[PDB]
RNA sequence: UAGUCCGGAUUGGAGUCUGCAACUCGACUCCAUGAAGUCGGAAUCGCUAGUAAUCGUGGAUCAGAAUGCCACGGUGAAUAC
RNA sequence: UCCUCCUAAAGAGUAACGGAGGAGCACGAAGGUUGGCUAAUCCUGGUCGGACAUCAGGAGGUUAGUGCAAUGGCAUAAGCCAGCUUGACUGCGAGCGUGACGGCGCGAGCAGGUGCGAAAGCAGGUCAUAGUGAUCCGGUGGUUCUGAAUGGAAGGGCCAUC
RNA sequence: ACUUACCAACCCGAUGCAAACUGCGAAUACCGGAGAAUGUUAUCACGGGAGACACACGGCGGGUGCUAACGUCCGUC
RNA sequence: GCCUGGCGGCCGUAGCGCGGUGGUCCCACCUGACCCCAUGCCGAACUCAGAAGUGAAACGCCGUAGCGCCGAUGGUAGUGUGGGGUCUCCCCAUGCGAGAGUAGGGAACUGCCAGGCA
RNA sequence: UGGGGUAUCGCCAAGCGGUAAGGCACCGGAUUCUGAUUCCGGCAUUCCGAGGUUCGAAUCCUCGUACCCCAGCCA
């Protein structure tokens, strides 16, 4: 009566902090806005975050809810 | 499933078609959609649900 | 016999009984029978030690079962090779650390507590220990 | 107007003087009227409801919004979005016209009348109160009744408790057994 | 209000037995006869006859 | 409450100004008054501000708090703004539909030089 | 041509008489109420001429209590191969 | 075969005839944008009206909703309502993710033309993750690209597509 | 409408359990940057030739099994 | 300097609840609505023209810890590496070291601009 | 033990997720000296028990019960 599970999508964290990126690079690979996007990130179709200029990638945490946003640092 | 295809035309004289799925039996009207045509390179209207 | 009147799982996983118990004081009650060996209890030992305590104390006192079941053992049947599924849900059990209060008991001399708690630690698989209900 | 200007000198006074308020705007003021006509029979028949909406407009003098199911219940044999009643929100000068046609020549022609529960009090002042036929507002033509209709009417005030609401309705004499 | 999907909402005049003659705004567009007004309507005398049963 | 409701309409627009990194010209509507302020891309410093509550604006004035009033704070927060260097702007409206005064003060803004 | 100015049951109130006494449990009257019923399924009955049908009247029993019983007359058929 | 959770040891991946569930679509609006709005449930009052159909008020807080599983998301709503619409565009694409490969996915920006909005802007389908099938062979429309002497044509190619 | 040794929602106080619970949350591991010493470039790319794709036990974390197996299936050494 | 309004930083030591106070200006309720615009009915909301009245509600400010919230020190759990045992579980050396709880803190702090008062 | 089927008025047996249809019986009337036959009228199961999906369950899903059918093998 089972036997059966989806193929592994390899969602997580492509980029972390501090780490270099070129623009277009996927940050986070993930499904609902676990992470936001923030400064100079922007945020795909399937919410998708990836760097949309080129620099340093920031994890923060902003706003009344305490999300995690992603900036880019300019560098 | 029971949603059928369909080619949406070009009102222009060109042969560019658009293709798209349409319930025909819920919808059984026709389906006019001024999309893009490349080849005169303008938004005409485009018919014929199939 | 004990055992959740409405799970949300069939069968659970074997997992480990590591570390100390929580339960640990004598707390609704003023005797406790706290274990001292690691083990697991079927919901037939505790059933057969609340009934040596409810006869040895009469109908007198008042018992507390501070452990309750809830994890699902499964057997294969007899001549059933291995795989093919997992087991079936045969009994129930409550996975116990040295330290927890398996009963309590109030309203009785300390003597019967004794008593009742001899008789029925020895329809359990753990060693067993008597605790009075110390304050702080 | 009648008992609008009433209200703002007698009953805006009477209520100063009897409640010991100090702001002049403490004092409670009705805020809107809703006549809600709830009909249900029109899980079978539009017409039904087109003719309630048409006593409602004739009732108050505006045109009634035919409400929409929120829930689907089966114990009534209805459905989700499905239209099974019809209100009408009156408020402002419409509000005074039709509170002084009620307390004045409606509530007389009431069948029997032994007078308002005064016991129909939601908590916060606002009452609510229901006629059993249509036939009691002068306007419905008695020649052009298919159905009997009754409604329910609610006051909404700006009152906190419901002895101040009391006391505002009471002030217009407004019967209360 | 919106334009006129309302009812023609118009001023007439009602008057009762009671010589009570009382112009209101009713959308029946046509002058009111009626019998029982709030003034002189048997509502106290009503509750009286009604409590006065017993014996 | 009206207040909150007026600010949760204009949060989408706030954010996405603060996103894109404009100058913005914020209003604010009272059943009196009329405010404007010109706002850094960083949202906390203002640049230029009138309204109807200064007296070089409110004197000559029929009543502060209708269009003429508003027209002339968006005339007045285009002059300034353009006195300080600003040219290009994008408009806050700040939760208030833009149909009455919020579009005579805007209309005003625009025609007197400020570029949105 | 209507459940109607048909039909009067049922019920509320107010009474009269008889009788020691009308609650169980009379008869009649007045006001009000105004059911069922629109010609009756299978089946079944009476009548051959002053008959059937229909209309009233009287009497016995009886203080009072008949739509029954026993009598009396008025109008008055159809049909019998 | 494909999707979701757990196993799975706090990056990814990870097996078993391990434990649990789903898909083989729907939608021309259920897509785009602009403007607005905020749930479940319970209590009280109220014509028929009832435990539960509508109305009004209060408590409550998203226990709701999300076209369909589960997980992660969602109030700036990704939820709910209305106006106008076809960006459910065409050619490309810096850069990345992900696979042994075939392949699959995300993508700012550039050009042409468009919708909504006053504008900033947003729009290359849908809250996301399932809704699927390589090649051959062949069918239909377009394009002289080829066209075995030559001019055509047949057939082939290329683009769309079944 | 009058009584009642019976059960009991919600709420509050106290007590436990969870692979498919989380308003908390390590060690470790992993990714990225800088620096010193050490290492026969140990690294990456491209090209020639492979073999191998039956693994076994032992520690640690687990599934299955009966926390049975010199059992079976993974992760890591 | 005090107060108020706008836009932010910050995201519960910042929120709730109970109590008190404010209106010269500001703000809010308010007044009216034929017009601009609006209600799947309704100027309730949105919008416009105003300013009589009140700070009742709202909002701000000041108190108050009933709660939410923050939160040590110590110990406990766990755990990397090496070793050990009676080895489904633990112990030792060593490095890291919680969660919960306790003492306690706690009814925020702040930047730019604008207006009113002194 | 597995797979399949059935459970609906007293009995046999139809039911399509929005209503329970047939026959025999039973009840009342009639025919008849009386009974059978016959004729005229009726009634009637909220659908095996529990839980769930649905606005709504006899109907769909799951579990239990009771009775049938098929299989339960090679060694």
């Amino acid at each position: 009566r089972n036997g059966r599970d989806s193929e592994a999508k390899r969602l997580g964290v492509k980029r972390f902090g501090g780490e270099s990126v070129l623009a277009g690079s996927i940050i986070v690979r993930q499904r609902g806005t676990k992470f936001h996007a923030g400064a100079n990130v922007g945020c795909g179709r399937d919410h998708t975050l990836f760097a949309k200029a080129d620099g340093k990638v920031k994890f923060e945490v902003k706003g009344p809810k305490n999300r995690k946003f992603i900036s880019i640092e300019a560098e | 499933g029971i949603r059928e295809k369909i080619k949406l035309v070009s009102s222009a004289g060109t042969g560019h078609f658009y293709t798209t799925t349409k319930n025909k039996r819920t919808k059984p009207e026709k389906l006019e959609l001024k999309k893009f045509d490349p080849v005169v390179r303008q938004h005409v209207i485009y018919k014929e649900a199939k | 016999m004990l055992q959740p009147k409405r799970t949300k799982f069939r069968k659970m996983h074997k997992g480990r009984n590591r570390g100390l118990a929580q339960g640990t004081d004598v707390s609704f009650g003023s005797f406790g029978l706290k274990a001292v060996g690691r083990g697991r209890l079927t919901a037939r030992q505790i059933e057969a030690a609340r009934r040596a305590m409810t006869r040895a104390v009469k109908r007198q006192g008042k018992i507390w079962i501070r452990v309750f079941p809830d994890k699902p053992i499964t057997e294969k049947p007899l001549a059933v090779r291995m795989g093919k599924g997992k087991g079936n849900v045969e009994y129930w059990v409550a996975l116990i650390q040295p330290g927890k209060v398996l009963y309590e008991m109030d309203g009785v001399p300390e003597e019967l507590a004794r008593e009742a708690f001899k008789l029925a630690a020895a329809k359990l698989p753990i060693k067993t220990t008597f605790v009075t209900k110390t304050v702080m | 107007a009648k008992l609008h200007d009433y209200y703002k000198d007698e009953v805006v006074k009477k209520l100063m003087t009897e409640f010991n308020y100090n702001s002049v705007m403490q004092v409670p003021r009705v805020e809107k009227i809703t006549l809600n006509m709830g009909v249900g029979e029109a899980i079978a028949d539009k017409k039904l409801l087109d003719n309630a909406a048409a006593d409602l407009a004739a009732i108050s003098g505006q045109k009634p919004l035919i409400t929409k199911a929120r829930k689907s219940v089966a114990g009534f044999k209805i459905r989700q979005g499905y239209p099974i009643g019809c209100k009408v929100t009156l408020r402002g000068e419409r509000m005074w016209e039709f509170f002084e046609r009620l307390i004045t020549i409606a509530v007389p022609r009431i069948r029997d009348f032994r007078g308002l529960s005064a016991k129909s009090f939601d908590g916060r002042g606002n009452y609510s109160m229901g006629v059993r036929e249509q036939i009691i507002f002068p306007e419905i033509d008695y020649d052009k009744v298919d159905r009997v209709r009754g409604l329910d009417i609610t006051i909404t005030t700006t009152a906190k408790s419901d002895e101040e609401g009391r006391a505002l309705l009471a002030a217009f004499d407004f019967p209360f057994r | 209000m919106k334009k006129d999907i309302h009812p023609k909402y118009e001023e007439i005049t009602a008057s009762c037995s009671c010589g009570n003659v009382m112009k209101i705004r009713s959308t029946v567009g046509h002058d009111l006869n009626l019998d029982v007004c709030s003034k002189c309507h048997p509502f106290f005398t009503g509750k009286q006859r009604d409590v006065a049963t017993g014996g | 409450d009206k207040k909150s409701a007026r600010i949760r309409r204009a949060t989408r627009a706030r954010r996405k100004l603060q996103e894109l990194g404009a100058t913005r010209l914020v209003v604010h509507r009272t059943p009196r008054h009329i405010y404007a302020q010109v706002i850094a891309p960083n949202g906390s410093e203002v640049l230029v501000a009138a309204s109807t509550v200064e007296k070089a604006i409110a004197e000559q004035l029929k009543y502060t708090g209708n269009k003429d009033a508003a027209a002339a704070v968006g005339k007045a927060v285009a002059e300034r703004a353009l006195e300080k260097g600003i040219k290009d702007v994008s408009f806050d409206r700040s939760g208030f539909q833009y149909h009455g005064r919020v579009q005579a003060l805007a209309d005003a803004a625009r025609e007197a030089g400020l570029q949105f």
